[PDB]
């Protein structure tokens, strides 16, 4: 049966500002999925999986 | 959009552009005015909005 479950919300990350870009600051104790797309023509889709 | 109109006031508006180049005509009522200036790029350069 369907049924609702909870789950972590990880560590959100501290956000950087660069020059036609962005630099991150993950942070984890355990494997996490992260992906993003962009939002015109080209996707230019990416996931990875981030460990700590 | 529009305000409350006076015999003699005046307003402040705000506006955003696609150019630095503030050189364009506006209109009030029927009636139009031009408009010219220079804008600065800003500092911050990363925004969703």
């Amino acid at each position: 049966t369907p049924t609702v479950c909870p789950v972590p919300l990880a560590h959100t990350p501290t956000v950087t500002k660069w020059f036609k870009g962005i630099t991150l600051h993950l942070t984890a104790t355990r494997p996490t999925l992260l992906t993003t797309r962009k939002l015109g023509l080209r996707a230019d889709a990416t996931a990875e999986w981030i460990t700590g | 959009a529009t305000t409350h109109v006076t015999a003699t006031g005046s307003i402040t508006l705000h506006f955003s552009t696609s150019s630095p180049q503030a050189n364009f005509i506006v209109s009030l009522c029927g009636k139009k005015t031009t408009c010219n200036a220079e804008c600065k790029p800003p500092a911050d350069h990363i925004i969703g909005e």
